[PDB]
């Protein structure tokens, strides 16, 4: 590999990503919906989460004399979830998918550099050492015509596959913008039952 | 130097690439690995012509060693950019992280800046009102349509002649998909113009009294005294596309 | 007044600040036009388009002239040249190479079409929601609490005008879940409880109004031993 | 392969483009808000654990 293909890096370092992230969820853990339509107000953590669940049609009496009850279920969940993600193998395959998709096309474009497509070799410098121009022209043609078709159907699969992760990336920031700066109505647009955080 | 241990019946070497990397020598007994001469590409990174003509070059891929005094970033060489310490928004992106900017005056690489710093107060009792409010408009631009176009194989391919369009017919039906498709874009381009501006069933006239309870319309309504019957707004957009 | 009432905000609020409010709007609209007049980048999307159909279209025409591996890219010189049974070699040749590019540009265009059509049906959606009603989606129609929008033409595209309410001059205050009274809680029915320092109000959420504490704005539901947190005050009857 | 006609630049460009838009995807998804706040010194939201 490496003989005329390279890799970029990307703009964003690992550790941006993280800021950015931790940002956002100290906003929506010290402000709730407030910061994200205006400046950052405060309020308390249960008086939040008493508007949550007023927002889905319980009252407010109904957290406030059920917080620790509340508190632990969540914590439990919360808790859950990182053995969820160890135990079951294929959990990130979506994201494993495009590293194994990017593999193999590069791997084929490489591997189709050993290909005659019709001549006496497949090497430029065994026909440029062994025949006469007039012949090397027609060798050199064939593997041209070979090659340029190879990096055609290439690039075509990447724009094919560039759409798709745009789409993809389209619905994920539509998500963010939704269901974390604010409550959703929209029915499991955001998790399973009536949307109370992200 | 060779350093695996090669099978004492062997003469070539080969990877997963099918590339030789391994040559028994011709005079004595030896094998070399072979490697390729370092290579990269070059960008060249430059402010607005009619600002200034110096400009930076940026080797990909490559340590410095290899090839305003010289930098290593995790993309590559930097050559002709100078290090600050400070931290802005991006003018030029460059790499992981690495921004660039004209700033005497001279060029810059720095580390791009994600934001000003923020800590809002948080205690178990406090709260925040606001007291007033403020009415914003914004605006938002959308591409609905595309230029249709159609194409002609024969007078294409061929002139006049009539050798090559009776050499075409070898070529079966190559020349009536491309016809096909191109209907399809057409017809589809009306379509989503239809889709988006005809949702109206009938046609509303504004009073010729414009009193609406104190606002002021005046830059979006038609303007009768135009020929075209448009907006400021609408001729101002039509005005600057060219 | 139906369109405050929609996020959070009385009536009250609208009908007397109107000259406020209708200077605030009269002055955004006038404002707005100098951000289109200068930073001409900001109708990129509306142009490239443009740009890139031309672009597609010379490139096209400057494909006819190449030898594509021939003697000549002229037909008639090879017609006369050579003797017509060596000649089909030619032709064929550049039949080839002006079908690849044919094809070539054909393919472009197509995948070009898809993304025009996803961005017509997103305007259509934003021209459905934002324009003929309200919209609670966060930041969909605009950035911030959504009032209307107005659309306007351009060429192959669409402009809207979000007009968006934003609160502003936050103020701190002391608050309690509930208020005990005779033995009794209250829960507020709509709003918050907030404290100047000596007294206690009930508010709204989004515009300081205070008002005094009555069991027309509260509900008991409940007794004064559960909630944490909870203040004692006295309640008008 | 010089006279195949420009068969190599309009090759260049679309994978620009489409670097181009790989990046400008992770800005339009996570750069939502342009201050970074902080949680507070002591962590006690009503019990949670964060
Ligand atoms: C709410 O904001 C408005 C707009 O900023 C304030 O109205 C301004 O008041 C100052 C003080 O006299 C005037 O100079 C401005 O001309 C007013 N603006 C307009 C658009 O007329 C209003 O005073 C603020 N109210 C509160 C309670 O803070
Ligand atoms: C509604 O806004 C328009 C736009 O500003 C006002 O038209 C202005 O009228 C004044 C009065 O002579 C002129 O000096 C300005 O040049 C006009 N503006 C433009 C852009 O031409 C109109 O007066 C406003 N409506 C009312 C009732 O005041
Ligand atoms: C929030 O949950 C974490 C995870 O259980 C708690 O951290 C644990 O604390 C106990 C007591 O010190 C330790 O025995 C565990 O080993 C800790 N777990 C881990 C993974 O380190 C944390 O204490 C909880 N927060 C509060 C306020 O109790
Ligand atoms: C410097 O260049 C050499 C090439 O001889 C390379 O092996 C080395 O890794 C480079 N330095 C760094 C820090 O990458
Ligand atoms: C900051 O400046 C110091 C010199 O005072 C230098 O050693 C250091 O490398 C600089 N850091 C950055 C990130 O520019
Ligand atoms: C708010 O009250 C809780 C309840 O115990 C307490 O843990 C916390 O320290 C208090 N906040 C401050 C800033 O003291
Ligand atoms: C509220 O209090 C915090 C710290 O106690 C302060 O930083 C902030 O400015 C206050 N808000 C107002 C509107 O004064
Ligand atoms: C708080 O509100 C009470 C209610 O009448 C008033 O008498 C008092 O002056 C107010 N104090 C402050 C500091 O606003
Ligand atoms: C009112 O609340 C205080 C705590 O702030 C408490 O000490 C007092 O006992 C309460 N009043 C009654 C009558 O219980």
């Amino acid at each position: 590999k490496f003989n005329g293909l390279t890799v970029l890096p990307p703009l964003l370092t690992d550790e941006m990503i993280a800021q950015y992230t931790s940002a956002l969820l100290a906003g929506t853990i010290t402000s709730g919906w407030t910061f994200g339509a205006g400046p950052a107000l405060q309020i308390p953590f249960p008086m939040q989460m008493a508007y949550r669940f007023n927002g889905i049609g319980v009252t407010q009496n109904v957290l406030y004399e059920n917080q620790k009850l509340i508190a632990n279920q969540f914590n439990s969940a919360i808790g859950k979830i990182q053995d969820s993600l160890s135990s079951t193998p294929s959990a990130l395959g979506k994201l494993q998918d495009v590293v194994n998709h990017n593999a193999q096309a590069l791997n084929t474009l490489v591997k189709q550099l050993s290909s005659k497509f019709g001549a006496i070799s497949s090497v430029l410098n065994d026909i440029l050492s062994r025949l006469d121009p007039p012949e090397a022209e027609v060798q050199i043609d064939r593997l041209i015509t070979g090659r340029l078709q190879s990096l055609q159907t290439y690039v075509t699969q990447q724009l094919i596959r560039a759409a798709e992760i745009r789409a993809s990336a389209n619905l994920a920031a539509t998500k963010m913008s939704e269901c974390v700066l604010g409550q959703s109505k929209r029915v499991d647009f955001c998790g399973k039952g009536y949307h109370l955080m992200s | 130097e060779s350093n695996k241990k090669f099978l004492p019946f062997q003469q070539f070497g080969r990877d997963i690439a099918d590339t030789t990397d391994a040559v028994r020598d011709p005079q004595t007994l030896e094998i070399l690995d072979i490697t390729p001469c370092s290579f990269g590409g070059v960008s060249v990174i430059t402010p607005g012509t009619n600002t200034s003509n110096q400009v930076a070059v940026l080797y990909q891929g490559v340590n410095c060693t290899e090839v305003s005094n010289v930098f290593q970033t995790r993309a590559g060489c930097l050559i002709g950019a100078e290090y600050v310490n400070n931290s802005y928004e991006c003018d030029i992106p460059i790499g992981a992280g690495i921004c660039a900017s004209y700033q005497s005056q001279s060029i810059i690489a720095y580390t791009m800046s994600l934001g000003a710093e923020n800590s809002v107060a948080y205690s178990n009792n406090s709260i925040a009102i606001p007291t007033n409010f403020t009415i914003s408009v914004t605006t938002e631009i959308l591409p609905v349509s595309m230029t249709k176009t159609s194409v002609d194989c024969t007078m294409y391919i061929c002139g006049d002649s009539t050798e090559c369009s009776n050499l075409l017919l070898q070529y079966g039906s190559f020349c009536t998909q491309l016809k096909r498709a191109l209907t399809g874009i057409a017809v589809e381009q009306d379509k989503n113009t239809q889709e988006v501006f005809a949702q109206v069933k009938q046609i509303y006239k504004t009073p010729p009294i414009k009193y609406f309870g104190g606002f002021n319309f005046s830059q979006i309504l038609p303007d009768p005294s135009k020929p075209s019957k448009r907006s400021p707004i609408e001729d101002l957009l039509f005005n600057k596309v060219t | 007044a139906y369109r405050f009432n929609g996020i959070g905000v009385t009536q009250n609020v609208l009908y007397e600040n109107q000259k406020l409010i209708a200077n605030q709007f009269n002055s955004a609209i006038g404002k707005i036009q100098d951000s289109l007049s200068s930073t001409p980048s900001a109708l990129g999307k509306l142009q490239d388009v443009v740009n890139h159909n031309a672009q597609a279209l010379n490139t096209l025409v400057k494909q006819l002239s190449s030898k594509f591996g021939a003697i000549s890219s002229v037909l008639n010189d090879i017609l006369s040249r050579l003797d017509p049974p060596e000649a089909e070699v030619q032709i064929d040749r550049l039949i080839t190479g002006r079908l690849q590019s044919l094809q070539t540009y054909v393919t472009q265009q197509l995948i070009r079409a898809a993304e025009i059509r996803a961005s017509a049906n997103l305007a259509a959606t934003k021209m459905s929601e934002c324009v003929l009603g309200q919209s609670k989606r966060v930041d969909f129609c605009g950035k911030g609490y959504h009032l209307m929008s107005f659309p306007q033409s351009a060429p192959h595209g669409v402009v809207f005008l979000h007009v968006t309410y934003v609160p502003a001059q936050e103020k701190n205050f002391t608050t309690a879940p509930a208020i005990c009274h005779d033995g009794k809680a209250h829960f507020p029915r709509e709003g918050v409880f907030v404290s100047n320092g000596t007294h206690w109000f009930v508010t709204q959420r989004n515009f300081y109004e205070p008002q005094i504490i009555t069991t027309d704005n509260t509900f008991v539901s409940g007794n004064c031993d559960v909630v944490i947190g909870i203040v004692n005050n006295t309640v008008y009857d």
